[PDB]
């Protein structure tokens, strides 16, 4: 190939970006346990309803870390020849929105009414 | 314990507060604790906390209603002000009529409660003040605090009440557009009386101010502006060009995607401060909307287009406080550029050839110009 010095200054940005978005990821993965503990365990109703609304705080910070990551990725230029910088951005940008996906279905199970 | 520390000079503003010293003969304008040069005017209620400045501004999304902004627009006024009933229907948190005056209700801790705008901003006053003794490694007591040139005698008394609650001994409340003429030194230039134009525009708030100096005295001749005009709108121009390029392009409309608006929102606002140093700004968001990846440019000639009538439109109240104060646009000797908006060549170009190429006073950082001023009274008053 013809990889160049200025692509690993950009490949260094995303990295740290990807371990920034493993850092939410770990919240988020926690979130999802404690829901699928809440629905598949043996609290009462009443219980129930409460246990799963404690969750909103934290789900929403989850979601504005995710979205504050997005902003910082949209930041980013990449020529076209920079080939793996812009393949490693979408997959990076898809795994965040995928993960934004999940923080919605958590918040479609929790403070319902 | 800390040692005491010297005099410093506030810009209490409306959406960003600055704090700076004057010290080894010039002002240093203090960055927060996250680097930050201006700190949101935000205060935050939670469940756990309460918190000031950035960590509110930043967890503004996940708590809207309990997330507090703007007091300056309620300070020292009724609850039955024409301002305080229009900008309340813009607001998510609740403001309460308290005996004929306004409080802002949020949940804390749990538990409803009511704040008076003077103790939203004696919080905001009381994260300036740390934020000095946090750089000087002195404990800070004595502050100039700013407040605009139209503030009446109560907007001025609440502000002054608010710097007793935050803990400060406010040596003097001293206008806007006086602290930004004092930052130039504009009183020390030699001659006659000079009449002073501060062109104020910010993020939401855009301000005419002019002023007479005469023998060091400061009189305010006259007052004009838009109360919710300002950099904000200029954004809002370039995401409409930019829903409206993603129809022509991709037949899609992304304008009910909350998240895709504001990832394009923060890219327009970033693009437009490049375009005030660049002629071009690129944009580039991966899967912007239905996955589809959203690559763009913008011209600074496009930019200055889409905005056009809203740029000219800073000119009305120049004109009208140059009638109000019975000048002639030739009768001013100075002209003061103040607030980050301010930045925009066409609209110093506007400016500047509505003055027949006179110069502007640019040099002073126009969102650090205000506290600069009081920081340069703080140490006069010393
Ligand atoms: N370089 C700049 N060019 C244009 N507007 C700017 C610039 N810096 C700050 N602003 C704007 O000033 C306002 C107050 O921070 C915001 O609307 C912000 O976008």
């Amino acid at each position: 190939g013809s990889n160049s010095p200025q692509e690993e200054v950009e490949l260094k940005k995303l990295k740290h970006l990807e371990k920034s978005v493993e850092k939410i990821a770990d919240q988020l993965e926690e979130l999802n346990k404690e829901l699928t503990g809440i629905q598949q365990g043996f609290l009462p109703k009443d219980l129930q309803a409460e246990a799963l609304c404690k969750l909103d705080r934290r789900v929403k910070a989850t979601i504005e870390q995710f979205m504050k990551i997005l902003e910082e990725i949209d930041t980013l230029i990449l020529p076209e020849n920079f080939k793996d910088s812009r393949l490693k951005r979408k997959g990076l940008v898809k795994k965040v929105q995928a993960f934004l996906a999940e923080c919605d279905t958590v918040e479609q199970n929790i403070c319902q009414e | 314990s800390m040692s005491k520390g010297p005099a410093v000079g506030i810009d209490l503003g409306t959406t960003y507060s600055c704090v700076g010293v004057f010290q080894h003969g010039k002002v240093e304008i203090i960055a927060n604790d996250q680097g930050n040069r201006t700190t949101p005017s935000y205060v935050a209620f939670t469940d756990t906390e309460r918190l000031i400045g950035d960590a509110a501004k930043n967890q503004v999304a996940m708590n809207p209603t309990n997330t507090v902004f703007d007091a300056k627009r309620l300070i020292g006024r009724r609850f039955d002000d024409a301002v305080v009933q229009s900008d309340m229907k813009h607001w998510p948190f609740m403001v309460v009529n308290d005996a004929g005056r306004p409080k802002v209700q949020v949940e804390y801790k749990g538990e409803t409660k009511s704040f008076y705008p003077e103790e939203v901003s004696s919080m905001v006053l009381t994260k300036m003040k740390e934020i000095a003794e946090a750089y000087l490694g002195k404990t800070v007591t004595n502050a100039v605090v700013t407040v605009p040139a139209y503030f009446n005698d109560s907007q001025r008394q609440a502000t002054k009440d608010a710097g007793t609650i935050a803990g400060l001994n406010v040596l003097r409340i001293i206008n806007e557009p006086t602290a930004a003429a004092i930052a130039y030194g504009l009183d020390k230039k030699v001659g006659a009386e000079r009449n002073v134009l501060i062109f104020d525009l910010g993020g939401g708030t855009f301000d005419v101010s002019i002023l007479t100096i005469e023998d060091g005295i400061f009189e305010v001749k006259s007052t004009a502006g838009d109360t919710h005009l300002g950099g904000e709108d200029f954004d809002n121009r370039m995401v409409n060009h930019f829903i409206a390029e993603f129809k022509r392009k991709h037949k899609k409309d992304i304008s009910e995607n909350k998240r895709a608006v504001r990832r394009l929102r923060t890219a327009c606002e970033r693009a437009k401060r490049t375009l005030s140093s660049s002629t071009q700004a690129s944009i580039e968001i991966d899967s912007l909307y239905e996955g589809i990846d959203f690559y763009t440019s913008i011209t600074r000639a496009r930019f200055e287009e889409l905005n056009a009538d809203l740029f000219r439109g800073t000119l009305d109240p120049v004109e009208k406080a140059l009638r109000d104060a019975k000048l002639d646009k030739s009768q001013i000797h100075d002209i003061v550029l103040v607030g980050g908006s301010t930045r925009i060549p066409k609209i110093q170009k506007l400016l500047q050839d509505f003055f027949n190429g006179k110069e502007l006073n640019k040099s002073i950082n126009p969102d650090e110009a205000v506290a600069y001023g009081a920081a340069v009274q703080a140490a006069i008053l010393s």
